[PDB]
């Protein structure tokens, strides 16, 4: 996932400004901020996912 | 701002030192030895105003 975002990041804007390459894809996708909730703190704080 | 504990042995990098690379982590660029440039991963805790 790692070089995925570092293809769409920076390799993907050289790569479709060149003359001739159609449409593309890629491997996995760019990142994203995933957020790791646990049920022991949630259970601590009187919390929900909602 | 309450106070507590002394660090005897504490490093302060500079802020224009370390940067943030694409992951998320901290990487500051450090020097060898034999003289070339190697990259160190940085967890930093606190800033004391211009120093992490």
């Amino acid at each position: 996932e790692d070089l995925s975002n570092y293809i769409v990041s920076n390799i993907q804007d050289p790569l479709s400004r060149t003359k001739g390459v159609g449409d593309f894809q890629v491997f996995g996708s760019q990142y994203s901020m995933r957020i790791w909730l646990d049920p022991a703190k949630l259970n601590s704080y009187q919390l929900t996912p909602g | 701002q309450l106070q507590e504990g002394v660090k005897q042995k504490a490093i302060l990098a500079p802020q224009q030192g370390v940067t943030r690379d694409l992951k998320g982590q901290a990487t500051a660029l450090v020097v060898n030895a034999q003289n070339k440039v190697e990259l160190r991963v940085i967890k930093a805790d606190r800033v004391i105003g211009d120093k992490w």
